[PDB]
């Protein structure tokens, strides 16, 4: 393949973060969240996959 | 000898015609627990009154 941000991309709109701890009777709960999209290929035909190797 | 044997107070206005006092009470308990607990015994209160002339 050709490494070029105009051909394929991965998006991370929101990075990893930790929310403030929510307390209970004698213990706490700490939630975490993040965002992602995956792999997107704007321009195909610039990638060749040789299978059965 | 009444006024010299029993105490005399002046916490009453000349226009007052009845009086009242209050009394309180409480209940409760405790137990032996662990780190991760979600139940704990509770307490409460109470009250009562009396009158005069």
């Amino acid at each position: 393949y050709e490494k070029n941000p105009m051909n394929m991309s991965i998006e991370i709109p929101e990075a990893f973060n930790m929310l403030p701890a929510q307390p209970k009777d004698l213990h706490f709960k700490v939630p975490c969240t993040s965002k992602c999209t995956g792999l997107t290929i704007y321009r195909p035909m610039t990638i060749v996959l040789i299978t059965g190797v | 000898s009444a006024l010299r044997v029993f105490p005399v107070t002046t916490e009453l206005s000349p226009t007052d015609k009845t009086f009242e006092y209050m009394t309180f009470d409480k209940v409760g308990t405790a137990q032996i627990i662990a780190d991760y607990t979600d139940d704990l015994p509770l307490v409460d209160a109470l009250g009562t009154s009396e009158f005069g002339k």
